[PDB]
């Protein structure tokens, strides 16, 4: 019930297309359904993650980025405590960290 | 000492961490990248060791 | 497993000769026959399983008005086989007329070495293109094999004829000729005799007894392209396991043949390796590539370090290669043969595809155009006029050779995931 | 890598003791971080420094 | 690659495969249609996944 | 990488074959190309990499009318090098049509040796400015190189002639042959045969061996400019960056050498430092500053103190330097290289580009100025006449070398900001 109010939202907040009325909008719906529901994918394992998050942190301190490195520790640490956490990162992920060794400004 | 620096050869090691890790090994670097150009332009989502791996051998 | 060889043509029967001398030497076999006291090996490919081991070859020797045949006779290596398969112009009318005529003694001959022989698994004709007798009597004869055989594999061994042009009606034996090794043959090996005139001249300055020099050349290439067979080795023990990576396209099966050592008067694999990718050991003289290469190596090897100069090669990218499809450079490896004098111990051979033997052809499609259109070049045979009035069998084979360059310059092309 | 490279040249070759070799092969290799722009200090400079590479390869377009 | 991989397991899947396609193709003939397009179909789309499959296994 | 050596005329042909001479006593090299028992370094630069080390020297030897040649024949160095490179008046006109006549064979030799190379990096031409038979040839095929290859550097090795003028076209050969050094070549090195016989005559009182002695100079001179390559040093083993550092304008590319010690028959750097910078240790002779100063040092040298050396010089202020630009002299240090003697330890070689060499051009404008208004010394070659009837590539070159002047005198000006 909440799912489908969210496949929505996520329509109109990615694609832009914030009139239901819109052909375009039921296209996109369509498609994002049918993407969920043609499953394709391995369930995530948790330690794969795991290796991948210890590799970014080593990658920030190879690079001496160490406010980076010491904040992604900290926030992942932090975040890790209280499955989907995994789900989660890697869904952002994909890749790792873009604007390489250049977004450490944390204002607080 | 004596044992250390021949039979698991500690200073040759220092030398080798000189070379490449330090870069020390300037005659090796130069060719490396001329012969490295078409990997790098690519980017590093299609590169793989697989690409890497013997190009190192040509170069060495 | 069992191969029975043919020579005919005066060239054919010269090398056929030159190449029994050359396994009789090479085996632990007497001048009679009989098995020596060096003597194991894989000793049934041509060799006939006697008691005493009397190791007789499977040689079938057809011509007429024998000369060079005589020259075979005073020697004792006529003693190493008879089981009485040896028998007794130079245009493609006047062979293919009399082998017309006497078609039926000889290919009784064939029959009683086919029932004679355990197996039958291939044909191997020592032949040379447009070689006088060979010339047209061979074409007869072979679509005689190809029609009562359908079940072989036929392999020819010849040479480009480069003899300066004098019979002038050459284009037109070798231009029908080369339609019977399109349409009653699987396999053809050409060599330029140019091109082994250059490397006789570049090791040496010995041109002279060329024909000498040439059956030491070809011996060793046929030696050698059965040595993984005759000296127990792994794979290609079949001559089909061999033809088959070589070919995509059955009408596609002219291979380039090279040489490792140029000088016999060692070191690694790697070396030898980049040697052949030179076109300067290779015995045969717009873009070409080949279709897939093919390497049979003999002598004192790192068992190791082949995978090393595979590896090596291969990241150098020191060859090109063709657009449609994964081939690669093949490597084979067998024992240097013992018995024989051992010098420069690591000898190459390879076997490649290769898009440049389309320029070779063109060259003799536009000398045959040539004297086609001038037409005082064919000397009206009448045994030519009666086989054929109006020459079109030329035409066809015109066609037939212009479809294969078709074929090439198309599979040069990445557009040979369509036709060609 | 000449300056240092004698500095860490001469603490080995005459080191008697492994411990001595490792401190001197310790101090040099920190030493090389501060000559260069990787300290914490001078990660500001480093920014500077590559926002001077950045006009090079936009000299090559 | 006899010892039990990933590795292992996709080597002999390919030759399960190939021995499917060889039983096929052999009893087929000379080219005639038998009903052969349909295990045909699955076949050679079973090849091609694998063979995609083997260039990531390559590293 | 792989740079392919000319040598040319007669001068050139001797430095060359001198360089040649150096570089076997100075490596493990045989004279048969064999490697010693004594040699790792660098050795691909202009050595072949044969099999067993027989360093073969990258060096095509290409004049007509052999006499120098002859005596570099009958030498066990004419067995380091072979590849069959080695190829058998005193005008321009002479040379420049004798060098048409025959340039396709000969750029047959250079692109033989060319795919004979793996790579191919410079040419560096061996040669004198108006050098007899190497100028109107060299200035000429230098045209067919620069068309042929537009991709790679050209080094010209040459001296300012100095014969005290007899030939009196030889102000029209340097300047036709000038002209093509500014359009056809990347860098030019020239040296005063004046200075230098100065110097001959300052640490000993030998000058009647001039071309002996100036063989050894100019020979030290290129050993130590190469020795950062032949030997594993670590930057300017291109010789790309070696060039670049010298050149803010690809039409001043004139550099002034100066070797630091002037006798052979040890101190710290800064000494050295001081003496480079004073202009009696520079082997060539209104207001003048360099552009840029670059030097290479070979010695026994404290790592530490070519800083210190560096710092003293800079905070004395020693030199002047150009208005235009944050330039800087340029410090460079190899290896003392290993089995020759080594006397007086530290050798230092510089490289500058100075507005100084503008006078020496205007002194060569200024005495084809003359000969040209009294137009009596041009003694009516035909070659010179039917290759220009109206000798306008002589007004052409002229216009260059204006340009050249005007550019440097506009770079002694702070307004190089603006056009020169």
């Amino acid at each position: 019930a909440q799912q489908e109010r969210d496949v929505r939202e996520l329509v109109r907040g990615v694609a832009g297309l914030q009139d239901e009325a819109d052909p375009n909008f039921q296209l996109a719906l369509n498609f994002a359904w049918s993407n969920f529901r043609f499953h394709r994918f391995l369930d995530v394992n948790s330690h794969k993650i795991e290796k991948t998050i210890e590799g970014i942190y080593e990658k920030f301190v190879i690079h001496s980025d160490l406010s980076k490195a010491a904040s992604w520790k900290r926030l992942t640490e932090e975040f890790l405590n209280a499955d989907a956490h995994y789900s989660i990162l890697s869904l952002l992920l994909c890749l790792s960290d873009s604007p390489s060794n250049s977004s450490y400004v944390e204002t607080p | 000492l004596d044992v250390l620096n021949k039979k698991y050869s500690l200073l040759d090691h220092m030398q080798a961490m000189r070379r490449y890790l330090l870069l020390g090994q300037g005659d090796f670097i130069r060719h490396l990248m001329d012969l490295l150009k078409p990997e790098l332009v690519r980017p590093a989502t299609t590169l793989y060791q697989h690409n890497l791996t013997g190009i190192l051998e040509t170069a060495v | 497993r069992e191969i029975i060889t043919l020579q005919l043509g005066q060239c054919g029967n010269q090398i056929g000769f030159e190449f029994w001398k050359q396994l009789c030497a090479e085996h632990g076999i007497s001048p009679e026959g009989i098995v020596e006291e060096f003597a194991t090996d894989r000793k049934d490919v041509f060799f006939y399983q006697a008691d005493d081991e009397h190791y007789i070859p499977r040689a079938v020797l057809l011509d007429l008005e024998p000369r060079v045949i005589h020259s075979i006779l005073n020697s004792p290596y006529a003693k190493l086989y008879n089981p009485e398969n040896i028998y007794l112009g130079n245009n493609w009318a006047s062979g293919f007329s009399q082998g017309e005529k006497i078609h039926e003694d000889i290919f009784d001959i064939i029959d009683r070495e086919a029932d004679g022989s355990d197996s039958l698994e291939g044909f191997v004709l020592c032949h040379s293109i447009a070689g006088g007798t060979g010339s047209g009597l061979g074409s007869y004869l072979l679509e005689r094999l190809n029609d009562r055989y359908p079940k072989k594999l036929v392999q020819t061994y010849s040479v480009f004829p480069n003899q300066d042009e004098d019979v002038v009606v050459q284009p037109y034996n070798s231009l029908l000729t080369l339609k019977r090794l399109t349409q009653n043959a699987d396999c053809v090996v050409v060599l330029d005799n140019t091109a082994l005139n250059r490397i006789a001249t570049d090791r040496l300055h010995i041109q002279n007894p060329s024909f000498s020099q040439i059956n030491q050349l070809v011996s060793t290439i046929m030696s050698a392209s059965t040595t993984t067979l005759r000296y127990p080795g792994y794979m290609n023990n079949d001559l089909i396991g061999l033809i088959a990576s070589l070919i995509p396209t059955p009408r596609l099966h002219f291979l380039m043949t090279g040489y490792t050592p140029l000088t016999t008067d060692k070191t690694t694999v790697l070396d030898v390796m980049r040697r052949l990718l030179q076109p300067k050991n290779v015995m045969v003289s717009t873009n070409h590539c080949y279709i897939a290469i093919l390497n049979i190596i003999q002598g004192e090897v790192d068992p190791t370090q082949v995978h090393k100069s595979l590896q090596r090669i291969r990241e150098r990218k020191l060859a090109n290669f063709i657009p449609w499809g994964p081939a690669s450079i093949q490597v084979a490896l067998s024992r240097k043969s013992p018995y024989l004098p051992s010098a420069h111990r690591v000898s190459g051979l390879m076997m490649a595809n290769h898009t440049s033997i389309s320029s070779l052809f063109e060259r003799t499609c536009r000398q045959y155009d040539k004297l086609r259109k001038r037409e005082a070049f064919l000397e009206q045979f009448r045994k030519e006029d009666m086989f054929k009035d109006n020459f079109d069998e030329m035409d066809t084979s015109r066609e037939i050779v212009q479809q294969l360059i078709d074929e090439y310059h198309a599979a040069t092309r990445p557009d040979y995931i369509s036709w060609g | 890598l000449e300056c240092s490279w004698d500095e860490l040249w001469n603490k080995v070759q005459q080191a008697q003791d492994l411990d001595h070799i490792i401190a001197a092969h310790e101090v040099f290799l920190d030493t090389i971080i501060s000559r260069c722009l990787l300290d914490s200090d001078s990660r500001a400079l480093l920014n500077q420094l590559r926002a001077v590479f950045d006009q090079i390869i936009e000299l090559q377009n | 690659f006899i010892l039990l991989k990933p590795v292992f397991h996709c080597l002999n899947e390919i030759l399960d495969l190939c021995h499917s396609f060889c039983s096929l193709v052999s009893q087929n003939l000379g080219p005639l249609d038998e009903r052969g397009a349909a295990q045909l179909s699955i076949l050679v789309k079973g090849f091609s996944r694998q063979s995609s499959l083997l260039f990531k296994i390559l590293s």
